[PDB]
């Protein structure tokens, strides 16, 4: 427990009991795909194109989502490259 | 002069009056009462929640029978824009013939709604006064059910303890998911079922609903994921609501902006609206850790939050006892998002009307619109002042701070001087210059060169309305413009309802502003801040200042420390609310008045008389006050009288109020009890009257207690007299 | 327009709460 | 009653107890000052509340503190 | 109608006054601080307050011009703020 | 949920064994007596001085109801409506199109009979002291012990005669009042179908 | 392990051994956080007896009735709405005056179900094992019936025809 830190990064705990044992080297380049396709897929449902009701797609958005958690799985592979990871 | 105060050992012994005015005040302050665990403390506020739930819903249902009974809901179903709705009917015996002949609507005297239920009820799909008659037995019966839990859980083995009171990740959980997400999805089902049909013509009551299928392929496209299927052929723009002329079979859709008829929000899209919320907060309801093993704990969550470069100090370690401990913090915490969320009803219930035919009620629309804000500014104000009693009685030093360092919350007492001095900066800036402004312009119109004006054009704000699609500022930014990412990408979804919505002159979806409305928003900053100013500090010096540096130990509302260091007068962090009370009445008022003339300006179709006499404080006086004043000071002369004579008599009685205020505000005590003690004597000294004698012996009203009596007064004038103001006003000018 | 066994009933379901009200008021004690 | 305490920041200086309208405060022996005497408050009973005690105390933050609790007719200053 | 989001095509309606009125105020307080600060290490600072020290105040006065290089000269020195013997409440 | 207790174990309820047989009246009684003090000791409530008191009641209100029908089958009663220019707007019931219902004079009438029947009842709660049967229990006067499912058959002016007819009468009134409600016609009708018709003759 | 319905999983600390019927079925955990297992049976066998008892209303209704038309209607939930308000005010009120007593009773008694209803003395003179034996029969009964009770309800609300 102690989740409280006052280093230069968290302790491997706060990232949960599935986290904390993942190798950095497998979160980082897996933060990284996991943004690139949730970039792609928020480009392919809008923006490159425009949204209908007949074009909506579960993966486009079901793949958006992976954006918002690549935030997450990066800041993850961060913590634990710095914790000996 | 015993018994009265169970609760209070200390004040059963006064032998004065004062024992039963401190015995009121003093009856919901539990943790301060004689024999006080925290069980009992947590018990008797969950009996007290339920039975002020049962408060509540008798007061709806009370509503509801009282329109069925005496309203004219079924005619004003037939016709929305032309019959007011009927309140309640009267019964006063003081009533003379005019008075019972100006107040007759129908079969008996009566009062108009001015809430807007009728609007509310018809578009939910309410049609008949034996659907409000069911409305009202249903919520008598759940006002029933609520008074037996609050009963029930006094009893000895359904009392809950402590661990389940302060189980923060079980109450999160369920109140997130299960509350708001699953009144959502209930309040959906609802909508389509019965409020979608009832809009088309289609009654759907509680005997046809297992049989009326909502979607005539009816939960097909649900499970085989073509949820498309909801949203085609949605309302046309020929539809009668009530009627199936022009209607459509969608339930869920997209179409932004208002109905073409009711100039009100689709009932498909809230129900949308509804769903998608319904979804998202079930969803988030399962964040938190239970018996399952997984979800969060949010004491790690709190205590793993410290930047690493260090700028909150030991971050949010502290936090969770401190809040989990203190019930003012959460009821502080609980007010100011109450607050925020009802400032947001009245900034979008106007601007977006819900209901079908509420755009076109205008004393209604104000009078939401004041009641919803008055509303506000009272929430702010409380989770204020239970933010300072918890500084007062909860806050614990030793629990925010760890090895000397103190976490986030134990810093907003280090540098206070900094945020109390920033905060009295910018009050003084935004005084000063708004005033500056507003003054400059009243001496330059009075002197008759109206061309000397400064004018600040809302550049800001109408670059706001410009990038929702305002084309009225020739910005062509974002949604002003058909080539922005922006506009493309919902160019087939919801903008050609909300461009059609926004840019329209009838509407008060982004109403347009001028120099009046910036000069308005600064004074309304103004008054913001100098209520937050007051309220900070009065919460951060709450603990002690340079002036009292133990003023925890003298509790949160004390009279003062006496005459003594130069005097200490209003010292009390009680007494920073007492003043506080003053500000955030006067910001709401502020902001009323603004609402209130712009939008009278813009029904009678002058906006020309806003936009150029808002500009300087004569322009208020003279165009907004004593303009529309005329109609309800005329609610009864040595004439006549009509049906706003009542709205004149609560004038005047609001006045009156707001001058007793004065009486207890001006006027301290000390001058009253010497008055007092001669009263005393010549009763004692009277025959005749020598054989009544008091049990409790008469003296003035305390310092503390004066000073609440004359904010009572204040407040109550205040609010009296500005609601009688509005309503007669709007009354009387549009028809 | 309601009839009056629609309003006696209610007034009769409103006495119930009432003595429902004054069991959790007599429970949250003098 | 009123609630009177007495800190042992006391000077002795008697400024407090010759300030009493009620004669609640008094002097006692002491050996934590110069002048070798404390306040003391043993008449709380007769404690008004006017706080004339703590304006005549020339001690930074005050020793001698009242603390205003239940009132009493005594207390109210009541001659009826 | 002022133009006032901070385009220079409109910057005589309130850019330039503003820049005018910052530099007065810059100077007056200017002035006001190193008067208080001067008179502040005498034998009778308070006397000096009511009973302003003309020729002293004068000597300052006509001194602010410089104000933005002043200041932007104390505040590298740190001259310009203090740091703890600055008063607290008790908590 | 799990790692704590809901209610903790010094919050539990004990059975009362103090009512052990006492039958449901005694236990209702003792329930109300012990919860409700400072008005079981007045005697309100459910207690024997109440009960005869509305029994008293409910027998002169019988015959009330027969008088009440006799005097509108036999002409008198008064007609009309109340003058509103007379007794103000109080007095106004509706005005359907241009007229004003008012409240009727028999109604009028039969409430200031009412009126004084009250009000010799409100004299003698305010007459403790000189009336042999007081309204209220005195402070360590106790209520008279309960009749019970069937009064002592003690035929005359006894208590036990009173209790009896006041008894039957109150229930009379809850049977017309049920009939009535039930069936959908007037007191007064369901009183003369009672009565085969020899009131409203 | 310890649940006996549910072999897999281990009961919960409130469920053991008294309190016939008793096989271990929390697996909710829903006993965690009542105080006593006593309110909870007391509801349940309410349920139980009134589930039974709207099971055997349910069947005699549709193959028995009374003399007068009012009791005519052979679906139960028509009925619901053909009988005259009469009748069922009447029936609610004897219940509630049956439930008031009970209501005194329930909240704080040790065995609240047990309303000393024995008029033909069927458990004077059984053995702890028979009345233990003859508590687990209601119970096991009373579950059957409300899931049969509910089920006709749904296939009536959901098919129109009441039984089979
Ligand atoms: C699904 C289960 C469930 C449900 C439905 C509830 C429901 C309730 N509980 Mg509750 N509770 C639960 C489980 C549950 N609880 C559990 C498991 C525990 C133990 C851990 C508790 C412990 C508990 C306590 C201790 C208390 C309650 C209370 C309450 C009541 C709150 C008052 C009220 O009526 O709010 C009604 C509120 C709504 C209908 C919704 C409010 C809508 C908000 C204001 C709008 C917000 C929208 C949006 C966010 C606005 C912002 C805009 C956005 C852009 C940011 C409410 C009836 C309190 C009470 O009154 O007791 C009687 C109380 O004191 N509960
Ligand atoms: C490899 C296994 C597999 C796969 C690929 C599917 C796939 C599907 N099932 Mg399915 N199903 C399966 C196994 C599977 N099932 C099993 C084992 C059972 C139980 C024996 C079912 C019982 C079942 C039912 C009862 C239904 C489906 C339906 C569906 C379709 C709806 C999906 C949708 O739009 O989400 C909808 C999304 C939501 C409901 C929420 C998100 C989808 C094609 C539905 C349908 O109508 O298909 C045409 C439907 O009603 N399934
Ligand atoms: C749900 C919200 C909520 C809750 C639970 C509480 C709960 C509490 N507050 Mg609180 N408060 C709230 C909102 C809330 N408040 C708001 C919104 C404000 C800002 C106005 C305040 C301001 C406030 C202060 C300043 C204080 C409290 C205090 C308290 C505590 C004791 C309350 C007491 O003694 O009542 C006493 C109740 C009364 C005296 C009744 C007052 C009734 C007023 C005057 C209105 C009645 C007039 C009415 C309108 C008549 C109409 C006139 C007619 C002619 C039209 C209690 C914990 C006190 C305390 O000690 O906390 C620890 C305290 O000092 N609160
Ligand atoms: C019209 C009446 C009026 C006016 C002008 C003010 C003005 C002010 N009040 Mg205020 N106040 C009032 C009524 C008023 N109050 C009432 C009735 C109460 C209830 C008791 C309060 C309670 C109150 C509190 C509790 C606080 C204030 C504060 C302030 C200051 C806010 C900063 C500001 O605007 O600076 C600009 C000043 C002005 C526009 C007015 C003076 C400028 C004149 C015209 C200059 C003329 C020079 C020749 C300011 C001096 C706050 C404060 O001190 O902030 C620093 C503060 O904490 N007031
Ligand atoms: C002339 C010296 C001087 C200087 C450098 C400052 C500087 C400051 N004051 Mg300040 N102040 C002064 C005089 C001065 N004040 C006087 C005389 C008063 C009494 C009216 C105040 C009352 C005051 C308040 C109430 C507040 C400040 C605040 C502030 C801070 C923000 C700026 C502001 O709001 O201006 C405020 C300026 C005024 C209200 C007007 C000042 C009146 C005149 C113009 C100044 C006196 C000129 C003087 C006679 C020149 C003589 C010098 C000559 C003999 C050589 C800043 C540290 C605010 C703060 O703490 O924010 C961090 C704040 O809330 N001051
Ligand atoms: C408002 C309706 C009402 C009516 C019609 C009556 C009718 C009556 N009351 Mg009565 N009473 C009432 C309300 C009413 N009471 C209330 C509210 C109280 C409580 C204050 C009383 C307290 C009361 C007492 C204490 C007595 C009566 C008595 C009487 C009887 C006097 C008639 C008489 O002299 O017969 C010829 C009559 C049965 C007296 C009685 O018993 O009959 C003589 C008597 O002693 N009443
Ligand atoms: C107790 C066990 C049981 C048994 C033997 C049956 C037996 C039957 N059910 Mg049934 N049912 C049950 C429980 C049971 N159900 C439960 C617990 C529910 C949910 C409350 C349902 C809901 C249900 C529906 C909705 C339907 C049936 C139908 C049927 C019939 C096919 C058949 C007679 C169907 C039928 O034929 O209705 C007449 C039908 O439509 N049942
Ligand atoms: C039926 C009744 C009470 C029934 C109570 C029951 C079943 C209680 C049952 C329980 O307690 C037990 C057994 C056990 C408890 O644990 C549970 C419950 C369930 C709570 C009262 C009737 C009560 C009926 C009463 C009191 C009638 C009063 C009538 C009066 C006073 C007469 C008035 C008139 O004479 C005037 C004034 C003027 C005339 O013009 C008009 C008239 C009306 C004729
Ligand atoms: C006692 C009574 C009236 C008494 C009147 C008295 C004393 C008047 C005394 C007087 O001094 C006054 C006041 C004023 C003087 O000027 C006149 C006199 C005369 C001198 C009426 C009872 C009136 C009693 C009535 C009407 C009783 C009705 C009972 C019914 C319907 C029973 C139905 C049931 O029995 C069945 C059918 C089947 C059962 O299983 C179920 C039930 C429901 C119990
Ligand atoms: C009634 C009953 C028991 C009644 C017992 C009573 C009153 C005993 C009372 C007494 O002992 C006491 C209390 C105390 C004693 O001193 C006195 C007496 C008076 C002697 C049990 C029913 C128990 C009833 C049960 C178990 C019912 C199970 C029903 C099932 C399985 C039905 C299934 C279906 O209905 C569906 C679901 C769908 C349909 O379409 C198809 C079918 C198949 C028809
Ligand atoms: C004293 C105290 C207290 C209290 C406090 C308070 C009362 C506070 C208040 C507060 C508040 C009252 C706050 C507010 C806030 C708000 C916010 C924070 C907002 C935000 C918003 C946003 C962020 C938005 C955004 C956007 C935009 C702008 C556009 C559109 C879209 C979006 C969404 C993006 C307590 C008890 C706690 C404790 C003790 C101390
Ligand atoms: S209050 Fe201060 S002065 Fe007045 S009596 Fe008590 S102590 Fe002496």
């Amino acid at each position: 427990e102690s989740t409280y830190w006052e280093g230069k990064a968290p302790p491997s705990v706060v990232l949960g009991p599935f986290l904390s044992k993942i190798p950095s080297g497998v979160l980082g380049p897996a933060s990284l795909v996991a943004l690139i396709v949730g970039s792609y897929c928020t480009h392919e449902s809008n923006i490159f194109n425009t949204l209908t009701v007949d074009t909506i797609y579960p993966a486009y958005v079901l793949g958006s989502f992976l954006t918002p958690i690549s935030w997450g799985l990066h800041v993850a592979a961060w913590i634990q490259k710095m914790n000996k990871a | 002069v015993y018994k009265f105060p169970k609760f209070s050992k200390a004040l059963a012994e006064d032998p004065s009056t004062r024992r039963i005015w401190y015995g009121i005040a003093t009856a919901h302050d539990f943790e301060s009462h004689d024999a006080m665990t925290e069980s009992k403390l947590y018990q008797k506020i969950f009996a007290s929640h339920f039975g002020h739930i049962a408060i509540i819903f008798l007061w709806t249902a009370g509503n509801l029978f009282h329109v069925a009974w005496q309203g004219n809901f079924e005619a004003w179903i037939l016709n929305p824009l032309k019959v007011r709705p009927i309140a309640h009917a009267i019964w006063d015996p003081h009533f003379g013939q005019a008075a019972y002949k100006a107040f007759l609507k129908t079969s008996s005297p009566a009062n108009l709604a001015l809430s807007g239920v009728y609007e509310w009820w018809y578009t939910i799909g309410m049609r008949t006064n034996n659907d409000l008659y069911q409305g009202s037995f249903f919520l008598i019966l759940l006002s029933s059910l609520l008074l037996f839990a609050g009963w029930l859980h006094l009893q000895p083995s359904f009392r809950p303890s402590l661990d389940w009171f302060k189980a923060n990740e079980y109450r999160l959980n369920h109140h997130l998911s299960g509350l708001f997400g699953v009144s959502s999805l209930a309040w959906t089902g609802h909508l389509v079922h019965v409020a979608i049909p009832e809009s088309r013509g289609i009654h759907v009551g509680w005997d046809n609903f297992l049989t009326v299928l909502p979607h005539p392929e009816g939960l097909t496209p649900f499970f085989s994921g073509n949820w498309k299927a909801y949203a085609q052929n949605p309302d046309t723009a020929s539809h009668i609501f009530g009627s199936g002329e022009g209607s459509g079979t969608a339930i869920l859709t997209f179409l932004g902006g208002f109905h073409p008829q009711t100039k009100s929000l689709w009932l498909t899209d809230m129900a949308h609206h509804h769903l998608a919320i319904a979804v998202l907060f079930i969803v988030a309801g399962h964040m938190y850790r239970t018996n399952w093993l997984i979800g969060h704990q949010m004491k790690l969550i709190l205590e793993a939050h410290r930047p690493p470069g260090g700028r909150l100090g030991i971050g949010h370690i502290g936090l969770y006892e401190t809040i989990t401990n203190s019930l003012h913090f959460q009821l502080g915490l609980a007010l100011a998002a109450l607050g925020v969320a009802t400032s947001l009803t009245a900034q979008h219930m106007y601007a977006l009307p819900p209901y079908a035919f509420l755009a076109s009620n205008f004393p209604t629309q104000a009078a939401l619109y004041t009641h919803h804000q008055y509303i506000a500014g009272f929430l702010m104000v409380g989770a204020f002042a239970h933010g300072a009693i918890f500084f007062v009685r909860d806050y614990d030093p030793a629990v925010n701070t760890r090895n000397g360092e103190k976490n986030v919350l134990a810093r907003m007492l280090e540098h206070k001087e900094a945020i109390i001095s920033h905060l009295s900066w910018v009050s003084l800036f935004l005084g000063f210059h708004t005033l500056g402004i507003y003054v400059h312009n009243d001496v330059v119109v009075a002197f008759g060169q109206p061309e000397k004006q400064i004018l600040v054009e809302p550049l800001f704000a109408e670059w706001i309305q410009a990038a929702s699609g305002k084309t009225l500022y020739n910005f062509d930014l974002l949604l002003a413009s058909s080539n922005s990412p922006a506009s493309v990408a919902s160019s087939q979804l919801w903008l050609p309802g909300w461009l059609s919505a926004i840019n329209d002159g009838k509407n008060s979806l982004f109403l347009p502003i001028g120099p009046g409305d910036f000069l308005v928003h600064h004074a309304i900053a103004l008054g913001l801040h100098t209520t937050t100013l007051i309220l900070v500090k009065g919460a951060l010096d709450a603990r002690g200042s340079k002036l009292m540096p133990d003023k925890k130990d003298f509790g949160y509302s004390f009279p003062c420390d006496g005459p003594g260091r130069g005097g200490t007068c209003d010292i009390s962090a009680w007494d920073a609310f007492y003043l506080a009370m003053f500000w955030m009445l006067n910001t709401i008022g502020w902001v009323t008045f603004y609402w209130h003339w712009k939008h009278l300006t813009l029904w009678q179709g002058n906006q020309v008389q806003f936009n150029e006499s808002s500009n300087y404080i004569m322009g208020w006086l003279r165009d907004y006050l004593w303009l529309n004043s005329s109609p309800l000071i005329n609610g009864y002369n040595p004439f006549g009288m009509n049906s706003l004579s009542v709205w004149a008599w609560m004038f005047l009685f609001g006045h009156l109020v707001w001058a007793t205020g004065f009486m207890f505000l001006i006027s301290w005590r000390g001058y009253w009890q010497e008055l007092i003690e001669t009263i005393v004597w010549a009763h004692e000294r009277t025959p005749l009257a020598n054989l009544v004698r008091w049990k409790d012996k008469p003296v003035a009203l305390s310092i503390v207690q004066a000073r609440l009596v004359g904010l009572a007064h204040f407040t109550i004038g205040y609010v009296l007299t500005y609601a009688a103001f509005v309503i007669a006003s709007t009354i009387g000018k549009l028809g | 327009m309601i009839y009056d066994s629609q309003v006696y009933i209610a007034l009769v379901i409103a006495v119930v709460a009432s003595v429902l009200a004054i069991r959790l008021g007599a429970t949250l004690y003098n | 009653s009123h609630t009177v305490k007495i800190y042992d920041t006391c000077i002795g200086c008697t400024q407090c107890v010759r300030a009493c309208p009620t004669d609640v405060l008094e002097m006692v022996p002491w050996d934590g000052c110069k002048a070798g005497q404390i306040a003391s408050a043993p008449r709380t009973e007769d404690c008004v509340g006017c706080k004339r005690c703590e304006t005549a105390c020339p001690t930074d933050f005050l020793s001698v503190r009242v603390y205003l609790g239940g009132e009493t007719t005594r207390s109210l200053g009541l001659a009826y | 109608h002022l133009i006032t989001d901070g385009r220079w095509s409109h910057g005589s309606e309130f850019l330039l006054p503003s820049i005018l009125f910052l530099y007065i105020s810059g100077w007056i307080g200017w002035v006001g601080r190193k008067y208080i600060r001067t008179v502040g290490q005498t034998s009778n600072p308070t006397e000096k307050e009511i009973i302003i020290d003309v020729p002293l105040a004068i000597s300052i006065m006509t001194s602010g011009f410089l104000w933005p290089f002043a200041a932007w000269q104390e505040f590298l020195s740190g001259d310009l703020i203090a740091s703890d013997e600055t008063i607290t409440t008790s908590p | 949920g799990t790692p704590f207790d809901t209610v903790s174990k010094d919050e539990l309820a004990v059975e009362n064994k103090a009512m052990a047989g006492k039958s449901v009246f005694e236990r209702a009684m003792a329930d109300f007596n012990g919860r409700y003090p400072a008005v079981a000791a007045l005697g309100l409530g459910p207690s024997a001085k109440a009960e005869r008191w509305n029994g008293r009641h409910a027998m002169f209100g019988w015959i009330v109801l027969l008088a009440t029908g006799y005097a509108q089958a036999h002409g008198l009663l008064p007609e009309g409506g109340m003058d509103a220019k007379e007794w103000g707007t109080w007095v106004i019931v509706s005005t359907t199109n241009g007229e004003q219902v008012t409240i009727p004079a028999a109604r009028a009438a039969i409430a200031i009979g009412h009126l004084h029947f009250g009000a010799v009842g409100v004299f003698a709660a305010y007459s403790k002291n000189s009336v042999k049967d007081r309204l209220l229990l005195e402070p360590g006067e106790k209520d008279e012990a309960p009749a019970g499912l069937f009064p002592a058959l003690r035929p005359g002016l006894t208590k036990e005669a009173e209790m009896l007819n006041g008894r039957v009468a109150m229930l009379g009134l809850v049977a017309l009042v049920a009939v009535s409600a039930a069936t959908g016609q007037d007191i007064l009708s369901v009183i003369d179908q009672g009565l085969g018709g020899l009131l409203l003759k | 392990a310890q649940s006996k319905a549910l072999p897999f999983l281990k009961a919960p600390a409130k469920l053991d051994g008294s309190l016939a019927g008793d096989f271990g079925f929390d697996p909710m955990g829903i006993s965690d956080q009542v105080a006593n297992l006593k309110y909870v049976r007391a509801a349940e066998l309410k349920h139980c007896r009134v589930a039974m008892l709207g099971f055997l209303g349910w069947v005699v209704q549709q193959y028995v009735h009374l003399p007068g038309e009012i009791y005519a209607e052979s679906n139960p939930l028509k009925a619901l709405t053909s009988v005259p308000l009469l009748s069922q005010i009447q029936i609610f009120l004897f219940i509630g005056a049956i439930e008031l007593a009970t209501l005194d009773q329930t909240y704080t008694a040790d065995k609240p179900w047990d309303l000393g209803f024995d008029p033909l003395n069927f458990s004077k003179g059984k053995s702890e094992q028979q009345m233990k034996d003859l508590e687990v029969k209601e119970l096991k009964n009373g579950r059957v019936a409300m899931i049969a009770i509910m089920g006709l309800i749904a296939q009536t609300l959901y098919t129109g025809v009441p039984l089979f």
